[PDB]
RNA sequence: GGCACCACCAGGAGUGGAGCCUGCGGCUUAAUUUGACUCAACACGGGGAAACUCACCAGGUCCAGACACAAUAAGGAUUGACAGAUUGAGAGCUCUUUCUUGAUUUUGUGGGUGGUGGUGCAUGGCCGUUCUUAGUUGGUGGAGUGAUUUGUCUGCUUAAUUGCGAUAACGAACGAGACCUUAACCUACUAAAUAGUGCUGCUAGCAUUUGCUGGUAUAGUCACUUCUUAGAGGGACUAUCGAUUUCAAGUCGAUGGAAGUUUGAGGCAAUAACAGGUCUGUGAUGCCCUUAGACGUUCUGGGCCGCACGCGCGCUACACUGACGGAGCCAGCGAGUAUAAGCCUUGGCCGAGAGGUCUGGGAAAUCUUGUGAAACUCCGUCGUGCUGGGGAUAGAGCAUUGUAAUUGUUGCUCUUCAACGAGGAAUUCCUAGUAAGCGCAAGUCAUCAGCUUGCGUUGAUUACGUCCCUGCCCUUUGUACACACCG
């Protein structure tokens, strides 16, 4: 990531997949 | 009423401990006599190995460690009564063999 | 060399500046009262901590303390 | 076989660490975690520690079947002697295990890997990992060989605590161009701790002052 | 490698009820146990049915780790001759 | 400017001078495999190599080439093979021999599979070095258009960016320190026939004083944990007092204390990194080479040991504080097996010894083992002599280890009696149970320890200071360098 660009992306990108899991396994446990 | 032997051994001693205190008080309100627990000399397991996996540098070395500790209790009672002590005070860490 | 660290430097000094009616200038009471105040995982760092409180108590009897 | 004390919890270790590594090349793909081996009279106990224990004991239960018969024919065991049970965690981002193969699925997909190595960052952050550092090593359309350390949260570096607090796992994810070393540091906060400290050995917690009351002269009260 | 009709056989209803092969990478040993066959005839055996996806694979410790697929059953349900109907071990539950 | 026995002061012990074990280069070679060359290469690759390891050399086998095809094939695709020949071989490896099993399987391709092959200047991981030095970073605030800067510093102090102190900074985080393991204290708890003691029996010796020394008691159906072991804890925090200093951080002298040098020693150990080292540890790998007359593998015989040479880690020693020969006789860390393919091996019996035989115990605080070790203590012989200080070179015989000891595995007995009579220029380690002597165990091991890793016995001289040498760090300074002076 040695560019101007990508890691912009790399980081808003990267941190709502966490924010896609962290609902995700929240979801399995509750539900039970 | 037999003249029975039980070992206690294991790496870690609050795991030991434990399995050795419960026992002993099994046979305080049980009117058992008892003799133990007998902390043997603890046995460090060392060996001494180099840290390079290549042969360049600086002389260093490895002496990684193992604690192994005995507690050996006598009883006299029962072979039922002794038996059932220990898959009472069963837990994974300490193995349990009994010896009349 | 003995000197001391901050980390045992700054917390016996916020002892004394919520608890100084209660210290007194002997170190073993001090030793079992800074026992039940603070929480201390190791006796050796508490009686780090309680030694520089009482000194620094000495030093409050003989004058006006700087920071406290 | 009769066996020496000293020989005979040195197997034990042997057995469990032999043991603990073919689990993870067995079930890598469902998040393996650690297994535990829990002794117990007339039984081995082994626990697997899984993010997805539906694909381990899967399709009725049909590959914990073969998996329990490919250990006791190699351990000389019983098949009464062995009763193995799957067990979901109950944090993933707190486990530095099962994050460090989950980052090995989606480094192997090709995303770009400021993309994937914040992917999971936020997750263990997620979890209230107290700390997370990821640090990947190797090629990446390069010849030359370069590092790049992505730090966040608090770390702590030395000492006791480091064993008690810190977990790690290094895998090496298969490259066409070469080998890719990860080390994935994840950190249970402290308060988190129900086994061992629940602090660190500096950590100096000043309760709250009892004064600022009102004293008056000289009563007595008789109840 | 060349095997005789009649040692390929214990091989294969091996790999049926108890289907799972744990066998020691050592070519060389006389007899892998449990097996009435050489060692060596064992791997190479299982080493065809991986190599044209009929069973699993798994290397570690030098010591093998098969297991019959579901698909490697229809295989066996032929060419050993066993009776139809029969589940050998693993889907019991 | 600062710190440092990987620098010096003052010392101690050395090394460097002889022989020898070992390594490096060099030389030779059939191969004498090779990695590494300032600290950070050279008893380092745990690398003490008969076989194997082994990657090398001269020879010989096996496919252990999976799987999809095309070729062939039942009138047999082909494998195992008795006699002989050959070969080192009782390798059906092969050649004459015609037997023998039968669709597993023979040819070519794709596809592979495996490499101690090359590439550590394509890499991972680990280790070493920077550096175990003490250094590193952000939040808010200030400076600057900005990259950045301050914080993170004149001074004192500390082992230390560690504290005081000064302060456009304030309060924090990592590292250090804390933390963990080990050593020292516990007559205060918890217990211990796998530890000991004292009593009590039963017994033995000498004086006869009722005393002194043993043995025995897994039923004397005794008590105890002081000493032996470990688990729960307490105990030190520079404590009190004199000084010195900014009276601050601290330091120096005394008192008590088990301990007043970071209580002693270590484990862990920051931000980025190095063309430091390893693909010769991995079924860890990318690329190049090979892949059946294999660079895979196996087995045979040889090698890493080979010797005109330079160097390093060391051991014997150079004599009398000593050699022997008697007598005294005290440590601590550790290791151990069953149908194996042989462990520790006692006690007894043979052998001068080494070694040999028969039993037992111990899967383990029990037995090996009190590992009754050596220096050391005492008593005599030697009497400064290359002596009886030293055990190199060399011969003969006796055993053990292992399939196999020749290029002597290793030991023992006799004999052989080498230099060495204190080491030039240089240079190394080190401040208290430390240095220096003195032995024992675990490792690599079927045999082999002049080597490491540990442990214990005896046990000092002199500093407790400095920046003079060296090294590094920090600041100021200079730069036309940033791939960063190997520019």
């Amino acid at each position: 990531g040695q560019s101007d660009k990508r890691e912009l992306e790399g980081e808003v990108e990267g941190t709502e997949d966490a924010e896609a899991e962290l609902e995700a396994e929240a979801e399995e446990n509750d539900e039970s | 009423i037999h003249k029975i032997r039980i070992t206690l051994t294991s790496t870690k001693v609050k795991q030991l401990e434990n399995v050795s205190a419960n026992i002993i008080r099994n046979a305080a309100q049980y009117n058992i006599v008892k003799k133990g627990p007998v902390r043997m000399p603890t046995k460090v397991l060392k060996i001494t190995t180099r840290k390079t996996p290549n042969g360049e540098g600086s002389k260093t070395w490895d002496a990684y460690e193992m604690r192994i500790h005995k507690r050996v209790i006598d009883l006299q009672a029962p072979a039922s009564t002794v038996k059932r002590i220990t898959q009472i005070t069963i837990e994974p860490g300490v193995d349990v063999e009994v010896t009349i | 060399g003995r000197v001391r660290t901050k980390t045992v430097k700054r917390a016996s000094k916020v002892l004394i500046e919520r608890f100084y009616p209660k210290l007194t200038l002997d170190f073993e009471t001090n030793k079992r009262l800074t026992s039940e105040i603070a929480v201390i995982q190791s006796k050796r760092l508490r009686n780090k901590i309680a030694g520089y409180t009482t000194h620094l108590m000495k030093r409050i009897q003989k004058g006006p303390v700087r920071g406290i | 076989a009769i066996l020496s004390k000293k020989k005979k919890l040195v197997a034990d270790g042997v057995f469990y660490a032999e043991l603990n590594e073919f689990f993870t090349r067995e079930l890598a793909e469902q998040g393996y975690a650690g297994v535990e081996v829990r002794k117990t009279p007339s039984k081995l106990e082994v626990i697997v520690k899984a993010s997805n224990t539906q694909g381990v004991l899967g399709e009725q239960g049909r590959r914990i079947h073969e998996l329990t018969s490919l250990i006791v024919k190699r351990f000389k065991l019983s098949p009464e002697g062995i009763a193995i049970y799957a067990e979901r965690v109950e944090e993933r981002g707190l486990s530095a295990a099962v994050q460090a193969e989950a980052l090995k699925a989606k480094l192997l997909s090709g995303l770009p890997i400021r993309r994937a190595a914040y992917g999971v960052l936020r997750f263990a952050m997620g979890a209230g990992a107290k700390g997370v550092e990821v640090v990947i090593s190797g090629k990446l359309r390069a010849a030359r060989a370069k590092s790049q350390k992505y730090a966040d949260g608090f770390m702590i570096h030395s000492g006791q605590p480091t064993r008690d607090f810190i977990d790690i796992a290094i895998r090496h994810v298969l490259m066409r161009q070469g080998v890719l070393g990860i080390k994935v540091k994840i950190m249970k906060d402290p308060a988190a701790n129900r086994f061992g400290p629940r602090a660190l050995p500096d950590a100096v917690k000043i309760a709250e002052a009892k004064d600022e009351d009102e004293v008056i002269p000289a009563p007595t009260v008789k109840s | 490698m060349l095997i005789p009709k009649e040692d390929r056989k214990k091989i294969h209803q091996y790999l049926f009820q108890e289907g799972v092969v744990v066998a020691k990478k050592d070519f060389n040993q006389p007899k892998h146990d449990e097996i009435d066959t050489r060692n060596l005839f064992v791997i190479k055996a299982l080493q065809s049915l991986t190599s044209k996806g009929y069973v699993k694979t798994q290397f570690s410790w030098q010591y093998y780790y098969y297991t019959l697929t579901d698909e490697g059953v229809e295989f066996l349900r032929t060419e050993l001759n066993i009776p139809e109907g029969i589940l050998p071990l693993t889907r019991l539950k």
